[PDB]
């Protein structure tokens, strides 16, 4: 066994280079969080009292910790919905809202565009002609999902309107908020919602992997239903007392998380400068305009001609990009780029809209 | 010189306060990214930090026959 | 709105006092981690899978989040909604919980002898299989807890391997106080599944642990989406990123060279119970002790307890006196304690401390 | 040695990556000695030895901001 591998691993451009990746935008760890993973590296907080905070801090009824969003699909869809029911989901949903509906053995429905290109946006009031469809055949549908911000285009759709819909017709409303929860403020119960998931390492400030759980009363003996061996610890949370970092990283960023949706709109004028202004060279921004999140998706038809002549092929834009001190984005895409600047500063916003330009220009 | 060190107790005060003060000045290190260029005030701001995480470093080395 | 208890929380004893819980010795940071996680506290795994498959002999490995949920990768994709999983009567809690949530049976094995050994019939294995099938119950996978986390028993994993094999159903191969402190032979001793932690015996952060299985049912348990035909479906994604994995993948230099100096923390562990049954104290489990886990009956504390001092919480507060913690306060009639990883000075100590605990007690 | 006096000068993350590191490996005598701290004459020069490194790293570091 070779031990070779394990040995230099501590080699990262993590603080030498300014990272674009949305997914980690929103995950990145305060001063306050490190200080606490110290604390505790070894591997007792008011655990209790953190899950009653994050309720109202989303005003719902009751909550729980996971270890991501994507236990937190699972444990609904296995805890609410019976073997062969249908999910009817938007079309942009997350790769693990099917995923998770197939390892609870479920069925996935897509709710189609109301426009495409560029804008891609979900038609939330086909929703209901979706399940007429499916309740007319009759295939019952036993959930209704809906991601709040896609992650191809960042899209924020209306949840109000699909959870008014849901409760006409009386089916459970899961509420994906990964790219949501911790960045922009969310209401539980004024969007009608009956679950709402969370991503903690996506935009809680946390460290990977960590998740919430939040849902309403109605679905409480579910969810947190007890075992029968152990009248205490819970089924589908399988009994965890929730230790670790993650959890603690979550705790300890979590007045920094309460604090930064207030100043939502401040995140939001960096995102608006960046597409108003990288627009000036050739860029298109996709999805709805303006951008009402950090998740910006350019449309790059000016990359695709520079490295159908430069040497790097489509590698030269990652290249580039490296001698400036700047990643996150995807090595040979040209045609088109994702990336953001929550949480960047503004003299770093500058800089990488800047660095852009110079690389357009000289690049020809 | 290390060599020098005489038998003592660390101080874990201290050294909580020394490691933490290098934890508030690695925020540096994202904020100002790349380039990792301060002016006039932002120097201040951070030499002030790793002054004062010597000065904790310092009474660490006391309890080992060293004076400053 | 609070936002009280969230700031000051920066506050722990971790090193100022010495732990001596068991479900945390063996999970105790190395620098090498240590630093691993100041370059990864914010955003070759392919050749770690293959590494800690050869550490274990087993054919494949996936990264789980604990052996809470390795556990559960196995009842869900291979068990039928209603079969049977036999267990031996020293399991964990997770095992009772893992089954239920894939709506599954526990049938349990008896012990072998109870006071004060506590040792699960091996042998019993094979007697509440033929009483299950015999009922028309169908049993879909056997569960065999190598150490239990109340005494800390070593069981032949060997003895219920051969008797999994004789009637064709998987063994599972609980691992969570075995994998990461003494070298483990998945095909040796007829493992078909292993799960292991990676916060309570692998030297990392939780949540972390690691699943391991036989080619046999490489496809079950990797079993891919239709949607997605990259994306496996019981691991929810092949991504897998977080601090835990990281600490695992940096304490794994230390961790596979710390299990083969497992004699000498036996070395550790036997001196403390030889020289702690001096002053009135009882070794439950098999004698002599082959883990690290301890558990000593002391009716010597009960009875300074009853009269006088501040009752059960008078052990507790006589061990923080003197830097020391690890022991559930209010609990004299029995203690649970490990010595793992302690440098033999700090094992001095704790012996030592307690005698003059017991001592200055009357 | 003032923090006033700190001149505008760029942060260097290879000499602040050690000082760091040096902390860390220092942070295993507040576990391997608790819980009295208390070191001897050999623990003391190693002990006293990183954090003497680490404060050379941090000098190094005040360097870039006008100081000597």
């Amino acid at each position: 066994i070779n031990l070779d591998k394990y040995k230099n691993l501590t080699r990262s451009l993590t603080r030498e280079f300014i990272n674009l990746n949305p997914i980690q935008r929103g995950g990145i760890l305060p001063k306050e969080a490190k200080k606490a993973v110290y604390e505790y590296w070894d591997g007792c907080p008011p655990i209790k009292d953190f899950l009653e905070d994050i309720a109202k801090f989303l005003n719902m009824d009751c909550a729980r910790p996971t270890h991501g969003a994507r236990e937190g699909k699972f444990i609904v869809m296995h805890a609410i919905c019976k073997e062969g029911d249908y999910v009817v989901l938007d079309k942009n949903a997350h790769y693990t809202s099917y995923v998770a509906a197939e390892r609870a053995k479920l069925n996935v429905a897509e709710v189609g565009y109301e426009e495409e290109y560029p804008t891609y946006k979900i038609n939330l009031e086909g929703y209901k002609e979706v399940i007429d469809n499916l309740e007319d055949k009759g295939k019952n549908v036993g959930l209704i999902l809906l991601t709040h911000v896609d992650g191809e285009y960042g899209n924020l759709n209306d949840a109000k309107k699909v959870g008014k819909i849901a409760k006409e017709k009386g089916i459970p409303f899961l509420l994906n908020c990964a790219y949501t929860v911790g960045r922009m403020p969310v209401n539980g119960k004024e969007v009608k919602a009956d679950f709402i998931v969370a991503s903690g390492h996506k935009s809680m400030a946390a460290s990977a992997p960590c998740g919430i759980l939040a849902f309403s009363e109605e679905f409480s003996d579910k969810i947190t239903k007890t075992s029968e061996k152990f009248p205490v610890k819970e089924i589908e949370m399988l009994g965890c007392t929730s230790r670790g970092l993650p959890i603690v990283t979550l705790m300890a960023s979590f007045p920094h998380v309460v604090e930064r949706v207030k100043k939502w709109d401040e995140e939001l004028k960096k995102t608006r400068y960046v597409v108003d202004e990288l627009e000036k060279i050739g860029f298109k921004q996709l999805g709805i305009k303006p951008k009402e999140h950090d998740l910006i998706k350019f449309e790059t038809p000016v990359l695709d001609e520079i490295a159908k002549k430069d040497k790097r092929r489509g590698f030269f834009f990652y290249d580039e990009l490296k001698k400036r001190g700047i990643g996150g984005i995807r090595a040979g895409v040209t045609k088109e780029i994702k990336m953001s600047v929550y949480g960047l500063e503004w003299e770093q916003v500058e800089y990488v809209v800047n660095a852009i330009k110079e690389i357009v220009e000289s690049c020809k | 010189s290390y060599k020098d060190a005489k038998p003592g107790k660390i101080d874990v005060n201290e050294f909580k306060k020394a490691i933490y003060l290098l934890i508030e000045a690695d925020d540096f290190l994202y904020k100002k990214a790349p380039k990792h260029e301060l002016n006039e005030e932002e120097a201040k701001e951070f030499c002030k930090l790793i002054i004062k995480c010597q000065e904790h470093l310092n009474k660490i080395l006391a309890n080992f026959g060293f004076e400053f």
